[PDB]
Order: C-alpha cells, then structure tokens, then sequence
C-alpha cells in the first residue's frame, strides 16, 4: 500500500528546505 | 467587506514595512528553558520574559553562519516581514534584537506543537478537520499575497497548533515581498510547484500548488509525490500524475486536481476570481470564512496543555549554550535586523 510505502522511506520525519 | 477589511490591513503592514521595529528587547531580559526546535543557523526556545512572567518562543540565528551559507538577504526578509504582519494565524513577534554574535525573534509561544507531530501520529485526518486547517491557510494566503507577500515553505512542520486548536504559520526565512517574478530555488521538495523546479520564474500561484499538497497530506496521512530521495520527488511532480486514495470525496478529488494543476491558466488561486475559485469551491461548502477568522469554529482537535510554560507537544532537541562573542560579527550585513 501507498501508506506502508511512505512509513518504509525515509520522509516521515521533519522535512528540511532546500538549499544549493 | 473583504476587499475593506485589506485595504485597511495593506495600510497597517506598510507604515511598519517602511518603517521598521528595531531593538526592541535584550537577552538578559529572557530565561531561556527549553529548545523546540533547530536549523543550521541556530535554534527556537521556550523562554520566560523576566519582567512579566509571559513566555515566549526566541529563534536564535548565528550570523557567521548565516552569511556562509549565503543567506543574509532571506533573513533580513523574515525579520522584516514578520515585525509588520498581523493576521490571526500569523505567528506574533514580539520582540527582535541582535548582539555581537547572534539575531533574536521573540514571538508568541505555540504551545499545542507542529501540526506535523499530530499529522504523523494520528496517521491522517478527518476531511472536517483538514478542512478546518485549511480554511485558515486559505484566509492566511489571501491575506499575505495581498501584501505581495509569498510565504513559499508551506507544510506541517511550519503549522502550530494554538491552545483553541487554531493554526499559527511559522518560519518565514523564504517569504519574499515580490511584485511580479522571483526565480530562488527554494522550498521543501515535496511542495514545490513544478515551474520552480523547471527554474521558471514564479509568483503566489507557487503556495496554491503547496496548499493542494498540505490539504492532501492531512487527509491522505502522506503527501502526492515521495520517494526517498529529492530528485525523484522533483520528477514526480514534473510528470503531475497524482493518485488519490479511495477514501477521497469526490468533492476533494476535484479541488486537489484544481490546485495541483501544471498549468497556470487553470490553477485554482490564479485565475480571474482568484480565491473565490477555492473559498466557493463545494469541498468548502460546510466552511463559514467569518467564522473562521474570528475563530468561532469549534476545533475538532484540541491539544493537551500541562500549564504555561509545558512543552510535552514538542519533540526533545540537543541543548546548547547561547555563547556571545566579545568582538561584533557581521555589523554590516545585518544593519537593518
Ligand atoms: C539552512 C537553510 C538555509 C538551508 C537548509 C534548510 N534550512 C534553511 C534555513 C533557513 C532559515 C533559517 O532560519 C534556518 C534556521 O537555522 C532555523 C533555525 C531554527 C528553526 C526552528 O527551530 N523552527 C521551528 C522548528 C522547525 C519547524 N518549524 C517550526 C519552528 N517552530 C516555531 O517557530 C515555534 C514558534 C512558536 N511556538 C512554538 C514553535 C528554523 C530554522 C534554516 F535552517
């Protein structure tokens, strides 16, 4: 499932902003 | 009324944006308890103002680091939008000051935590309570690009949740006082719109794309485009097939396809009615705009809060001493703060 997919990435913590 | 109620606002914000509050405080004026949060420049706490017992939450910006990272403009931007503001979900700043070392902002405490710390507990949210939310970021944006003001990092992490269950909107190092187009790349890879990762050249049509995945995040529990990886993130959004889960409304369904829409010509928020097009929109019908902004509404989430001063909605950071150095850093690129 979508959801077990995002809980399994590495982008359920807090999102940084972008930088360069 | 509406277009009353910003002229009157625009009028109020522009005294203090030509005409800014300086120095307002000093650090030994504050007790400081707790970090709430951090960045690469520095840090929010908790702290107590000495002379009226209030707390307050202080970001604390290292200047050295902030010129090597090459953002000293961005930051004179935050202080400078943030101290002529006034909108009630705006985060408040009381207070601003500088020493030899650092750049301080005092602003209202949030105590009810990130919006993001429930969104990731609970899992996902009601469509009533994402609404709810996003009736406020809706009224907040139609507020700011009056001002010509884009906010460009919309996302759970920047919403605090006030003690009646109300969002305030924080962190504004990308908002930018803009007239037509600005080209930084910057925001946070899930909630770029894709003409910023095409280096386009954009406008306020960039935070109507950020609320479609705000507003798809909290009722979906994950945003439309992830992967683990930002350049993946980035080509998702260019491709711009969303997928929505099953439990969508039909009504959802559609005003998410409106605000992540590619095209500009057809994105809710930059057409010729401009926020009519989302406020009339029929995922909004049960929403009351007045009874929102006067926080009439009855939250369908409010926070436990332990006494003034508790911090059990934030997550527990490393401490670090405030060290102040004795010889001035960085006087001229941070003259205005
Ligand atoms: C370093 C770059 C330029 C590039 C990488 C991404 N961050 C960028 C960036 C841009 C501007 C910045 O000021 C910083 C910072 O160093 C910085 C330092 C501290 C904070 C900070 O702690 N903010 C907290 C936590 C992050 C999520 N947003 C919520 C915010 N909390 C609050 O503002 C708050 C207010 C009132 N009551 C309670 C809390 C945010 C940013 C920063 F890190």
């Amino acid at each position: 499932t979508t959801y077990a997919d995002f809980i399994a990435s590495g982008r359920t913590g807090r999102r940084n902003a972008i930088h360069d | 009324s509406v277009k009353e109620f910003l002229a009157k606002a625009k009028e109020d914000f522009l005294k203090k944006w030509e005409n800014p509050a300086q120095n307002t405080a000093h650090l030994d004026q504050f007790e400081r308890i707790k970090t709430l949060g951090t960045g690469s420049f520095g840090r929010v706490m908790l702290v107590k103002h000495m002379e009226t017992g209030n707390h307050y939450a202080m970001k604390i910006l290292d200047k050295q680091k902030v010129v090597k990272l090459k953002q000293i403009e961005h930051t004179l931007n935050e202080k400078r939008i943030l101290q002529a503001v006034n909108f009630p979900f705006l985060v408040k700043l009381e207070f601003s000051f500088k020493d030899n070392s650092n750049l301080y902002m005092v602003m209202e405490y949030v105590p009810g935590g990130e919006m993001f710390s429930h969104l990731r507990r609970i899992g996902r949210f009601s469509e009533p309570h994402a609404r709810f939310y996003a009736a406020q970021i809706v009224l907040t944006f139609e507020y700011l690009h009056s001002l010509d003001l884009i906010y460009r990092d919309l996302k759970p992490e920047n919403l605090l949740i006030d003690q009646q269950g109300y969002i305030q909107v924080t962190d504004f190092g990308f908002a930018k006082r803009v007239k037509g187009r600005t080209w930084t790349l910057c925001g946070t890879p899930e909630y770029l719109a894709p003409e910023i990762i095409l280096s386009k050249g954009y406008n306020k049509a960039v935070d109507w794309w950020a609320l479609g995945v705000l507003i798809y995040e909290m009722a979906a529990g994950y945003p439309p485009f992830f992967a683990d990886q930002p350049i993946q993130i980035y080509e998702k959004i260019v491709s711009g097939k969303v997928r929505f889960p099953s439990h969508f409304s039909s009504d959802l369904k559609d005003l998410l396809r409106n605000l992540l829409q590619v095209d500009l010509t057809k994105r809710f928020g930059n057409l010729k009615n401009g926020v009519n097009d989302i406020k009339n929109h029929k995922w909004f019908a049960t929403t009351d705009w007045i009874a929102i902004y006067q926080r009439k509404v009855e939250a369908p989430f409010i926070p436990k809060f332990k006494g003034p001063g508790d911090t059990s909605n934030f997550d527990d950071y490393e401490e670090e001493e405030i060290r102040v150095s004795i010889n001035e850093k960085c006087g001229k690129e941070f003259s205005e703060f």
